[PDB]
């Protein structure tokens, strides 16, 4: 029970929408693992002066070998000294095309499966929207170039247009009535069934969630969730650098710079496994091209405009298309919001005028209308339409580098202890 | 960003590296 | 959250050795279960006068369904009201043969899997010695007739010849060595390797051993575990009853009948689930038969009756048959014991005499005597081995009735609720 | 070995029995 210092340099750089990891401890059971991380994070350079800051959120899991490598690991720590290894998984033959799990891919091309099946599930489990497909990847091999170097996509901030109820929610129930006649019992149980539907839909589409609903609880091994340690955010501001000479007189770049702490208080590991902390950078959603839903109806209703309480609680769901939110909105892509939401949130404005000048990290375009008519594609941050404002992604579009300090106590034979044999 | 720039110490904890006597 | 009132009565019975199910109750996410029972537990007339007391165990476990039906439970909780109803488990078409699970095999012969497999894993967790084979059968129609009646075997109490080193313990480590020399370091290594194999062959044969070995901790989840909430013990005592007439003058038989109180301090029940509670009636096995090691070694070794500190510390452990602890005991059963434990503890005595007297619970034949050169079978307790001092099982060998007094409080709405459509 | 021999109240919680009316 004494200390292991493993404190450490980190110098890292992403896209903006992915998920990146930037430091993983492989931790034992029994340790009691603290972490303090101190550093600066950046934004590669501004082609303008600054508009607005991106916001950042660290993360820290804790996930135990177990839920990666199932009852082979149980096996494993069982038999002991007489375990057979644990299998290793594969990458692309590249350097970085294990960037996401934060390593450089070793000289055999195959990193250990509690790096990558970590990663995902930390994915599974926080970061991709309950209705959206698992991700399910079997080996980085697996993963395609952005992904693999940069990590997933993950949701753009909520909105009304990214935060829409799942794509498959129910816009009418349905109940069968004898020729004539309807049975107003079953009509009330009808309802009741509805109510639990929906509540699944809604909030409850995750078997913990359920339970929770209940009013009982579920532990992290019940459904093999990633245990979240410490979450932290902050917003990433910076200054901007005057040009001076004859043709750059009265001209503005941003430089974002940001210094920040990440803190983890002393937590006890029950079981081997990994201690991974993830970064997430991404810039709120603001659009020259996004208008107020009243803006765009063409009929005003009173339904729509009244706000008359009687029907907002008792109304279905709205189905209505990005074309509804923006000029150049594909009307593919259908989302279904709730009743008089557009007057319970007012959205950011940009006047059009800034729609094209090149340097301000503004959805100059309707978000998903490069991917087509799909809607996941659109709530997914695509990190390409930042390409735009950024002087040049010598170190990818952010990047920073900071100080984590770890400190561990566990029972660890002294290295001298090691080396001497009597 | 004052530590950010030096990478740590590793001073707490036991001694690690054993290579035949001092070397500075 | 209101009072639910589950008290009721409960008359059983059964099997010396055999492991029985007294009263289970389902409940459910989000519930606090009290359990307060008490009653009186007796045993079928005996022969001859009381000799000695039984030893009564209680148990009281948790089992989330879960555990169970697995990721089956977690999709049936999801799908909610949409769910594939989950299977029930086949029974032999006999009213009794669900007994060791406490109920009667209801009209359709089949039960809930939750009984079946959740009798399984307390059995296999707690009950059975760590290196016995994993008792696995599907069905409670998989059982045999003793088993499916009156649930299965458990160990008799510990001593000397039912609570071996596990079988396959080790009584030799061999190490490779180059035909004319021998690494040291290796040696050195040989032996912590060693050692780490003894560690787990002794007492680290469950992983939740293993990882507590590190100083960790694993959740019941993590091994699928029942949850122990209460364990009981106490010792069955009674009273002879005075023979009066004629030929009876100066008789007399034992009635043995204590009271008893098994309670269960409120629980939380953190998922839907059963609460089972179990019982086990044993008699410590004495036996007319059985002699101090020592006596029974023909040749005496300053090993063996020196007591040298220096070598009962260093030896390896001892391969003895029961031949060389009882007079007819079975010599193809071996058991490996640790050295000098002869001296370590001291073994009932019955005068020969007592050896054919009907009426007393003494082992009036070697363990094994009639099953056969198999040590798990000469552990186990073979309730047979009693039907000798018993008057007659009309009520088995034993019996008892006792209130179950449980108060849970949960959601759920009034029976006028139910009832009442608006 | 009281109680044990005397089937419990349920007097706990609420009204589960509705039948008609009162019913000895």
């Amino acid at each position: 029970r004494e200390i292991v210092d493993l404190s450490h340099l980190a110098f890292d750089c992403g896209m903006l929408g992915r998920l990146k990891t930037v430091s993983w401890t492989p931790v034992i059971a029994g340790d009691s693992f603290e972490l303090d991380a101190v550093g600066a994070l950046r934004l590669s350079p501004l082609r303008r002066g600054l508009a607005i800051d991106s916001k950042v959120d660290f993360f820290t899991f804790y996930i135990p070998h177990r839920h990666v490598y199932g009852d082979q690991w149980i096996q494993f720590m069982r038999d002991g000294v007489n375990a057979q290894p644990l299998p290793s998984v594969t990458c692309n033959r590249y350097p970085d095309h294990a960037g996401y799990v934060g390593t450089i891919v070793p000289a055999n091309n195959r990193i250990p499966k509690f790096l990558h099946q970590s990663y995902l599930n930390i994915y599974n489990n926080y970061f991709r929207a309950p209705w959206m497909p698992e991700r399910t990847e079997a080996n980085p091999s697996n993963l395609n170039e952005d992904d693999a170097r940069y990590g997933f996509r993950c949701c753009h901030l909520k909105n009304i247009w990214s935060a829409p109820l799942p794509p498959e929610t129910k816009l009418a129930e349905e109940m069968g009535i004898e020729s004539n006649s309807i049975d107003i019992m079953g009509l009330q149980a009808a309802y009741a069934q509805l109510h639990t539907e929906q509540e699944r839909t809604y909030f409850m589409q995750r078997y913990r969630d359920v339970i929770s609903s209940f009013g009982g609880s579920t532990s992290y091994d019940a459904d093999n969730r990633p245990l979240l340690v410490m979450h932290t955010d902050f917003w990433a501001s910076g200054y901007d650098v005057d040009g001076t000479d004859q043709s750059s007189l009265g001209q503005f770049s941003g430089r974002v710079q940001q210094t920040f702490k990440h803190s983890v208080p002393r937590f006890f590991v029950p079981e081997h496994g990994v201690m991974m902390t993830l970064a997430l950078i991404r810039f709120p959603p603001i659009s020259p091209l996004e208008h107020h839903y009243l803006a765009g109806k063409s009929q005003l209703t009173y339904t729509d405009l009244a706000g008359d309480p009687a029907l907002i609680g008792n109304l279905p769901p709205r189905e209505i298309s990005y074309r509804d939110l923006f000029r150049d909105g594909r009307s593919g892509i259908k989302i279904k919001v709730a009743e008089s939401i557009w007057y319970r949130t007012h959205p950011d404005y940009v006047n059009f005028k800034y729609h094209d000048l090149h340097g301000f990290p503004f959805l100059d375009d309707a978000p998903g209308t490069s991917t087509g008519d799909n809607l996941q594609e659109a709530i997914l941050v695509r990190h390409q339409d930042y390409d735009a404002c950024f002087q040049s992604q010598q170190l990818l579009q952010w990047n920073k580098q900071a100080r984590y300090n770890v400190s561990v106590y566990r029972h660890m034979p002294t290295v001298r202890d090691s080396i001497m044999t009597s | 960003m004052k530590k950010a720039r030096r990478s740590p110490s590793r001073r707490k904890g036991a001694r690690l590296w054993y290579v035949g006597g001092s070397q500075f």
